[PDB]
């Protein structure tokens, strides 16, 4: 699950649609999306919610 | 659809202008308008390109510009050197095809104005008897060498049967030009009156017939 | 497709013409728009057709 997926929420994210956690560890097997395309400003989303809790 | 006019004096040295009025699908749109310089006999020139900027070999007497659907060429220090034809062109896009002008005879002077000096002849009779009818339409002793002319009936202008000459040197070094207007007899007899008149530079001079 | 081992530089252009009318006379009448992808990049490019210096 990528973690920009936790919002959008493809298959692999469906664990952890309302995730919690003091820590949050990324892969690189993640993938934001499903059907194919990106976010834009993608890294600044990800900054917020890396510090999202 | 470029339209420039026919005439434009001048004494040496000074500065003259010749407009190059466009519409919105020539120089409305993003085309560029350029100049060409034709003297007598020989082929155009080229002269301002990009609407101001001049190849090798051009004075900067030559000066273009071009403002909204309008350009206009400046010719300052005027000489013999440059009495000739001018032609403005540019890109259209609703007849997708480039355009040029109807020219402008820029005549340099060194000789006095005079103007015309019209003498107009009716149909003669024994032409009438054919089943035929011409107005003859004089004009001699006129400086410079560049006229308008005008056909009416007494109110209204005549677009067609109109044949007009081109102006040509008289031995007396002025300029020359005649018109003829093509007619049905009957045409020529159901009118008040017709009038042949010609523009000079700032001047028009007429003439008149009526049947008899 | 860049068959190497290096990564590859794909270089292209856009063509924004004087006018709405000079953009029909060299690709026609309708809005231009090109479309590029790879496997991370999702752009699109419209030309901008107007008056200039």
């Amino acid at each position: 699950c990528g973690l920009l997926g936790t919002i959008t929420g493809p298959p692999q994210c469906d664990q952890f649609l309302e995730f919690s956690a003091d820590l949050i560890i990324e892969r690189r097997e993640g993938s934001d999306v499903c059907y194919p395309g990106k976010f834009v400003n993608e890294e600044a989303l990800r900054q917020i919610l890396r510090e999202s809790g | 659809a470029l339209t420039q006019p026919p005439s434009v004096s001048g004494a040496p040295g000074q500065r003259v202008t010749i407009s190059c009025t466009g519409s919105s699908s020539n120089i409305g749109a993003g085309f560029d308008v350029h100049w060409y310089q034709q003297l007598p006999g020989t082929a155009p020139k080229l002269l301002i390109y990009g609407n101001s900027f001049r190849p090798s070999g051009v004075p900067d007497r030559f000066s273009g510009s071009k403002s909204g659907t309008s350009a206009s060429l400046a010719i300052a220090g005027l000489q013999a050197e440059d009495e000739a034809d001018y032609y403005c062109q540019s890109y259209d896009s609703s007849l997708s095809g480039v355009v040029f002008g109807g020219g402008t005879k820029l005549t340099v002077l060194g000789q006095p104005k005079a103007a015309p000096s019209v003498t107009l002849f009716p149909p003669s009779s024994e032409e009438l008897q054919a089943n035929k009818a011409t107005l003859v339409c004089l004009i001699s002793d006129f400086y410079p060498g560049a006229v308008t002319v005008a056909w009416k009936a007494d109110s209204s202008p005549v677009k067609a049967g109109v044949e007009t000459t081109t102006p040509s040197k008289q031995s007396n070094n002025k300029y020359a030009a005649s018109s003829y207007l093509s007619l049905t007899p009957e045409q020529w007899k159901s009118h008040r009156s017709y009038s042949c008149q010609v523009t000079h530079e700032g001047s028009t001079v007429e003439k008149t017939v009526a049947p008899t | 497709k860049n068959t190497r081992k290096s990564p590859a530089l794909i270089v292209w252009g856009i063509h924004h013409s004087v006018s709405t009318a000079e953009q029909t006379k060299l690709y026609g009448s309708g809005n231009k728009l090109v479309t590029v992808g790879s496997s991370n990049y999702q752009q699109s490019f419209v030309p901008s057709p107007g008056a200039r210096p």
